[PDB]
DNA sequence: TTTTTTCGATCGTATGTTGTAACTATCTC
DNA sequence: GAGATAGTTACAACATACGATCG
């Protein structure tokens, strides 16, 4: 093996790549990048046998091909400490890797290629295109709705479906439910599958804010995506993922309009009343008007009272404040839009306008 | 307080659930199987989440708290289980408990399992408050006494042939481990599928893991079978027990037999024992041995259990086993050199 | 060249591990029956087989034939297993990685189906080394454990792991692999490798192997080296006397039947070799005690000392309790003086000396 | 002025006294080619532990080929002499006894050796070792690359737990005899040309028991 | 006794006075502070038998004069715990001292002031004042060559010398030497003293960068430092100190200079592969050439060539990557110049530009 | 200040030692011939000078002049080691630093050139006190350390160190010092003190000193 | 209806909490 | 489009709890 590129064009996919890798992994081979030169062109692979990242990167020296293995912070810092426009050099020797770069040369140890794990290849059965922006509206309205650790593996991933010509982010953790729904453009068959925390974060790192579309293919059990240069494999959890749609309320018949950053105000005011943890908040909602009481333990009670637009009979219930408030700062409007039926029974919030993004709180026991 | 045993809680479960469960004992099986009996029959009657704590310093009550006011969205009447520390509750821990059933519901079910409760920690608030709406299965390891009956029990609900050798050996090599002896004969039925076991069949089959404590090796003393003393003092020293534990164990009790001895010449043994408080039924196997050994006798043994002390306490010798054992010999109607004394 | 011995011959198949026949039969039925249970726990003394019938058990277990109790071992599943490169078998080294972070993740990894077979196997070998926060990760992960995935537990001392754990799997104990077991194995191997042996050799070694296969072919590759690729009974005698290290008791029974140029040599054996005198006096003022108790119930001998019951039982039936009771006192004597004598050795052997051919005067109470 | 003791380390098979028996074996397996992957040297101190430990593995590395009867003039015997060679790493464990060391030791095993055809870990003060340090070396020392050897040197092996005992071939070495002490003072002296006498040497041989140094 | 103060002013002061007491005060007396109200100002001392820390504030309210103590952690609680702009009044009502802290009354316990052990009367062997940047500039140039923990308990501090008109600071433990010297414009006799580390840190992190003067006063057994309204005192090592004029190489002739920001990015590139444990690094020196070589444990290599300008002899050395890399981040100079006699005898550094500090590196034998 | 006879009196050059004349005379043949060890244990009772002959021995190894077994006792490394102030003598109170941490970071330091010395001493005071994990950790650097390091053992207590750290020092046993030279050295300190004094008392004080000059 | 331990000094592993410094992202010049 | 300030993450130091060995 042997090329030579510059610091600047190689500097950028060894920080994709090395994102995954770290701490003490199960094989030592498995904290090592991948690199193979071949057919006027750079792979560097890095994968820890859940997730794959793959960066492409074009040689205009000439070169040899080969493939072989290499530790990644090593090289990484030696990379970053060159100094800028200073051209690399690498190739390989017996069981070492020569680096040169201006007066600079190192040698690294390595490993056979041919140990080098590789996710089993796989037929895609849905396959789509989609803008940057799109996805990064999806995962960032039904993101903190994940289960943070749950013995239930299904509700630590995220759940995506397909359905006609929508896309639909379902997130939910036994307390919250945040469901989003976009459309591609294009009809696909209806499919739903199930994403690990890891993938989404690593989807979510991926998108640049860039105009390139990425094409994105689901199989039977791995979800595969194309970025520009990067391509990014991680396998789908297995299980059955609750169904969304029946646990909303069939029929609201209590609505409230309300200005989003008077209840800002008013919630921080409160968590800031109760700041002390077990219990939450009251709220007591009558005809255009509306009391709020911090309910934690025995700290001082100072009501807040505004003016919102309900029509129904007066009612009063508790609530969390984390989830409310993290419900509300999901929606970055003027006004929202709550629906509920009665004391105990979950209440629906979304935007006056889009209703798009929608999120279902269960009322916490007074 | 309903106060049940595991062999008749089925019934119970059959007849309704109730707002807390209190499973306290010592052994793991029975724990155990009351745990899974309870849980199945709350799975079956429409309970769903299966949150599970275990009580230590680090625990967050919090979380607790706030797991059994909240509501699910898809699921309804949650189940709590508590893993008791072996020690018990404190002060402390005992608030804890107390704000807990305070904030007790009747669709949350709460389980409890752990060592029982001492005289102290059994009279608490949150117990007290409990006991009006709780049912407690008291799971002990039966003794030797009652163990072959319930070997044969065991053996009769799996569909086994078990025969009194078999009985006898099983219990003998698997005493005070009914894990291990479940394990077994569950073993057992799948080597031979026709469920016939013999004597040779079991004894291919089976190891010694008895489990003892310091009160047996000290009973087995005093009614004099030297084969029995042995074997549970090399299963102490093989389990890794301190022998500053059996030494105080046995100076009670060595005490005890010098002092009626002596005064035993001119005094009927039941005023004595009445005296003294003694245990009824430990009563006839003292008077046992007090008739066994002689009055030169119980000297030999102080004298033998002070060098012992001071050999193991002072010169951090290793030998305290062998005169351990030298010891339990002389205990039991055995010659002794003499020699081995340094009388 | 030649491998090792001991690493070449690891058993491929149920036909070939030889003894712990419970245990073999008792899998092969739940195999064969279907019922297999969530988890299992391996335990035994070294060099038993514990590793090897555990992987012998994943082999069987996600063969392509279907689930057997004797695996093809040609389809890709039994090669790649035997190779140790599967991808499903994941086979961890609890004793090198034992922080709560590392079997977080592992056991974070059953979320996800088996590639290309029926069943995701965990083989955790020296589970006795894991943190209590890796047990309670691990208790978590294994209270409901998925239909596709199975526990394999390998370890020596049981005792170390948690009630719970136990409680949760089941538990397969394997005993030792006595004496003729051990013989017939060597000969086979050795008759396998084309190398000489002869059967006194053969039994020396197994007898020296303290029921342990590994041990015994560790020692026949040590013999092997020494004998020049052959096994003979001198090599091997001798090996095993610069590998003896039970002086102890060779001096009690020399002393005890009156002998003195066998009890010089032991001696000048013994200080050959580094040893400390004071343990020597100790370990034989224990082996005499340990006799005298033996003589008084046969019962005091416990299972701890089964290597040299015999020659034990055969002393204690021998030797009258009062010849006992001398050497006892003498030597206890010689330990009470030793710290002022002109030299460790001149007064072990002094010692050695009065207990063998002198009788104390004891005071007689005279008034 | 270096001292004796360093000075006078043997350098081959043939100046080692005594231990026949050992080096016999070590001799018999390299040339017949069967050769283990794990020994462990026991003894009374100053006996030649580490000496014939340093002298094996630079019979495994030298550049003529694996013999019992190494050059002792080519590059590898050379630096092993020297004590720098990089394939021969050399740790006292009595220094670095803690888990995490062995962890990192452990971590970087795969790799081939940089010069010679075998990477050979000489662990001193085995004992020293924690018990999770035992723990953690079972696997390797049951299967290690092809290209790794472990070497062993320990004073009282009945330290360590019987798993690894049953993993290494062992080999014990013997107190020297006066005779023999007499013999290497009286040619390491006409060696040195430092005048002597007979009672003195015999004196000197009586003194120090059966440890060389 | 009585006196009403606003939370704001209060608030820092008694943070600073609380700062060197701990969680364990293992006597009744040194768990408390002193508060004294005198004339018109409130003075808050603390000790814990090794050093003292006493705040001036000064009262504009009516007030009480009066001396007492309080509890540490009960009045910084009372005082963290208030809204922001509260009002604090005190007063000392018989055995017991009472707060109104807001709309609570709360109770602290007044102990005896004649049993508070705190300097009373103080005489100076020497005094002076000098600008806190002076100060701050010889403290971090200094500090990071001081000895941690050591047998030699006169190298764990560092070491303060008035020479003429000049003030000097030493710094060494056995393996490294930093010296550094200022001018302050008043003339002084030749007087040296020692200060421990923890009074060295403790009168780092007091400077601030403040326009006000810092004034220095040196007793037979005690420092003390004055900066705007804070006095801190401490005790002295008193275990002499050995002289550094003996530790720089006497005659040194071969001379290098260099740019520091090269020999900087040298270093840290080629201690990449520095072994982790030791850090050790070789130095071969030839006519107008630097070869910087490191090495690893797996036989991992890095080299590095620099230019600079030298006329001596060849040179081999090895040294440490950690102390170099620490001289020249200290030094913080455009041209650095080193000073060598042979590959076995230290090294000095400097910057060409001035000779005001100096460093000493001792090589690392192998 | 005012200083107890005791420490006052301490020997400062090989001419003020009394006795332990078979130590004095090895360790000047030692010095003369080049033939210098790098493990020196001094063992005996208490109260016969093996802290002093330590000293002696590593001021005269550090001399300016050169390695002599009659140092100057004028040049700065004389004098500052009689201060206790020098940089390359560490001496250990091995009685107060019994743990393995502190071992392991004085061995880390071995690695360094001298500062100003041409030999780096280390003085250990009461080796007998460590614990078997520090005498461990000795052991290998002990066997073989680098060529600019000395290593200096006194102790009382011979029977607590290993064999295998005595199979790799120079052992040298000082006598308990006879009544004549006590009585000598007692009579001429005290003629050196102006303190008037009578034979009696000084014999009976030297017979009651049961050896120890201290 | 229960009952039940010697002490001091030293070494090693794993987890949780707090403080300081360096790197990256965002806002204003 | 570049520099300065603030916020977040990573590393090092300190404290607590549990287990094991020798005198
Ligand atoms: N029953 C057996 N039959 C044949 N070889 C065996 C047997 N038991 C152990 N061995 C030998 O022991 C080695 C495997 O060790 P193993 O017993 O798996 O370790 P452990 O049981 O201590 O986990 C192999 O080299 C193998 O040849
Ligand atoms: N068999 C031997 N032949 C020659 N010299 C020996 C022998 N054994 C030990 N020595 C001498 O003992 C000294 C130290 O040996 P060493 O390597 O420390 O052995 P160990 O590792 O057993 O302590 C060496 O200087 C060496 O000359
Ligand atoms: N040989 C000697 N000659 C003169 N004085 C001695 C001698 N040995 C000991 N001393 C006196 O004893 C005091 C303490 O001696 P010390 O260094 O403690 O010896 P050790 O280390 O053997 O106890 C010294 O101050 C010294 O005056
Ligand atoms: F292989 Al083992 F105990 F020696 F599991
Ligand atoms: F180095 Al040794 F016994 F002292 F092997
Ligand atoms: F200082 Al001493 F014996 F008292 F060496
Ligand atoms: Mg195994
Ligand atoms: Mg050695
Ligand atoms: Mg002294
Ligand atoms: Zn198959
Ligand atoms: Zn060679
Ligand atoms: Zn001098």
């Amino acid at each position: 093996m042997k090329f030579t590129v510059e610091r600047e064009h190689l500097l950028k996919p060894l920080q994709q790549v090395s994102g995954p890798l770290g701490g003490r992994p199960t094989l030592p081979i498995l904290g090592n990048l991948l690199l193979q030169v071949a057919d006027g062109t750079l792979s560097l692979t890095g994968t820890d046998l859940e997730m794959e990242m793959v960066a492409r990167v074009a040689l205009v020296q000439p070169h040899e091909p080969g493939a072989t293995t290499v530790p990644a912070r090593k090289f990484f810092d030696i990379c970053r400490g060159l100094p800028e426009g200073a051209e690399i050099a690498v190739q390989l020797e017996g069981e070492r890797m020569l680096v040169r770069s201006g007066r600079s040369r190192f040698s690294l140890s390595t490993l056979p290629a041919a140990d080098f794990p590789n996710l089993d290849d796989w037929q895609s059965e849905v396959e789509f295109t989609l803008p940057q922006a799109t996805m990064k509206r999806l995962i960032e309205a039904t993101q903190f709705s994940m289960a943070h650790q749950d013995v239930r593996y299904y509700l630590n991933g995220m759940l995506f479906e397909t359905e006609g010509e929508e896309l639909r982010t379902v997130a939910t953790d036994g307390h919250r439910l945040a469901v989003c729904s976009m459309p591609i453009g294009q009809s696909l068959p209806s499919h739903s599958v199930i994403v690990p925390r890891k993938g989404v974060i690593e989807l979510m790192r991926m998108l640049d804010g860039g105009d390139n579309p990425l094409r994105v293919q689901i199989g039977s059990n791995n979800i595969r995506a194309h970025v520009g240069d990067f391509i990014f494999t991680s396998k789908l959890v297995d299980g059955r993922f609750p169904d969304y749609r029946r646990v909303l309320p069939k029929n609201p018949d209590k609505h409230l309009e309300a200005g989003c950053d008077l209840l800002k105000q008013a919630f921080a005011r409160a968590a800031i009343l109760s700041n002390e943890k077990f219990r939450g908040v009251r709220l007591y909602v009558s005809e255009n008007q509306l009391k709020i009481t911090a309910n934690n333990p025995e700290q001082e009670e100072a009501e807040e009272i505004l003016d919102v637009t309900y029509s129904g009979a007066e009612m009063e219930i508790g609530f969390n404040v984390s989830y409310v408030l993290d419900v509300l700062n999901a929606l970055k409007c003027e006004n929202v839009r709550m629906m509920l039926t009665d004391s105990v029974s979950s209440v629906q919030i979304e935007d006056a306008a889009s209703q798009s993004a929608a999120y279902v709180v269960m009322p916490m026991r007074l | 307080m309903i106060r049940l045993y595991p062999e008749q809680l089925r019934a119970q479960l059959n007849e309704g659930l109730r707002a807390a469960y209190l499973l306290l004992g010592n052994d793991p099986l029975l724990l155990q199987e009351s745990q899974d009996a309870v849980r199945q029959v709350a799975a079956a009657q429409g309970f769903e989440e299966h949150h599970t704590f275990s009580i230590d310093p680090n625990t967050d009550w919090n979380a607790i708290f706030s797991l059994c006011q909240a509501m699910s969205l898809f699921a309804s009447r949650q189940t709590l289980l508590l893993l008791l520390p072996e020690n018990g509750p404190n002060a402390a821990i005992n608030e804890q408990l107390l704000t807990l059933t305070g904030l007790l519901h009747d669709d949350l079910l709460l389980i409890v399992r752990g060592n029982k409760l001492s005289k102290a920690q059994e009279n608490a608030a949150w117990f007290t408050a409990l006991a009006n709406r709780s049912v407690q299965v008291t799971c002990q390891t039966p003794e030797q006494a009652q163990l072959p009956r319930w070997v044969a029990a065991r053996a009769k609900q799996l569909n086994l042939e078990l025969d009194d050798a078999a009985n006898q050996v099983l219990c003998y090599c698997y005493e005070g481990n009914l894990l291990a002896l479940a394990q077994a004969l569950e073993r057992l039925s799948l080597l031979w599928p026709d469920g016939k076991l013999t004597l040779p069949r079991v004894e291919q089959a089976v190891n010694d893991a008895a489990h003892f404590t310091p009160f047996h090796w000290v009973d087995a003393l005093l009614m004099g079978k030297s084969k029995r003393a042995l074997h549970i003092l090399q299963q102490l020293r093989l389990e890794g027990s301190e022998p500053v534990i059996l030494l105080r164990t046995l100076q009670r009790e060595l005490l005890l037999l010098v002092n009626l001895k002596r005064q035993s010449a001119h005094t009927p043994l039941r005023a004595l024992f009445d005296k003294h408080r003694v245990w009824q039924n430990r009563r006839g196997m003292m008077g046992e041995a007090l008739n066994r050994l002689s009055q030169t006798q119980l000297r030999q043994a102080v004298q033998l259990l002070t060098r012992t002390e001071l050999t193991l306490k002072q010169d951090y010798g290793q030998s305290v086993w062998a005169e351990l054992e030298g010891l339990s010999l002389l205990l039991c109607h055995k010659p002794l050199a003499d020699v081995f004394i340094d009388g | 060249s030649y491998q090792v011995l001991a690493r070449k011959w690891r058993p491929q198949t149920f036909a070939d591990v030889v003894g712990q026949e419970h245990v073999l039969t008792a899998l092969a039925n739940g195999l064969s029956l279907g019922r297999i249970h969530h988890a299992y726990l391996f335990s035994g003394t070294r060099g038993v087989g514990k590793t090897s019938i555990a992987r012998l058990l994943a082999k069987g277990l996600n063969c392509e034939t279907g689930i057997t109790a004797t695996p093809c071992g040609v389809c890709d599943n039994c090669r790649e297993i035997e190779q140790g490169r599967f991808v499903d078998l994941i086979e961890i080294d609890a004793a090198s990685r034992t922080k709560v972070e590392d079997t977080r993740d592992l056991l974070d990894n059953v979320q996800y189906a088996p590639a290309r077979g029926r069943f995701k196997v965990y083989l955790i070998d020296e589970v006795h080394m894991l943190s209590r926060h890796s047990f309670n990760a691990l208790l978590k992960t294994l209270e409901e454990p998925p239909e596709h995935v199975k526990f394999l537990l390998a370890t020596t001392d049981p005792q170390k792991l948690p009630v719970t754990i136990l409680s949760r799997c089941l538990q397969f104990h394997l005993k030792a692999l006595d004496v003729e077991q051990i013989r017939h194995q060597l000969e086979h191997i050795l008759n396998e490798e084309h190398i000489a042996h002869e059967p006194r050799a053969l039994q020396l070694l197994a007898r020296a192997a303290e029921g342990s296969l590994r041990d015994a072919l560790s020692l026949t590759d040590q013999a092997i080296a020494s004998g020049d690729g052959q096994v003979s009974t001198q090599a091997v005698s001798a090996m095993l006397g610069t590998l003896d290290d039970d002086q102890a008791l060779s001096l009690v029974e020399a002393m005890v039947e009156a002998n003195g140029e066998r009890v010089m040599a032991l001696i000048n054996e013994a200080a050959a070799r580094g040893i400390e005198w004071e343990a020597l006096l100790v370990e034989m003022l224990g082996l005499l005690h340990r006799i005298a108790m033996v003589q008084l119930s046969p019962a005091a001998l416990g299972n701890d000392m089964a290597a040299i019951e015999l020659r034990m039982r055969e002393l204690a039936r021998t030797i009258p309790p009062t010849d006992i009771q001398l050497y006892y006192q003498t030597l206890l004597i010689g330990r009470k003086e030793l710290p002022y004598a002109p030299d460790r050795r001149m007064g072990v052997e002094m010692t050695l000396l009065r207990a063998l051919a002198f009788h104390p005067r004891m005071p007689l109470p005279e008034p």
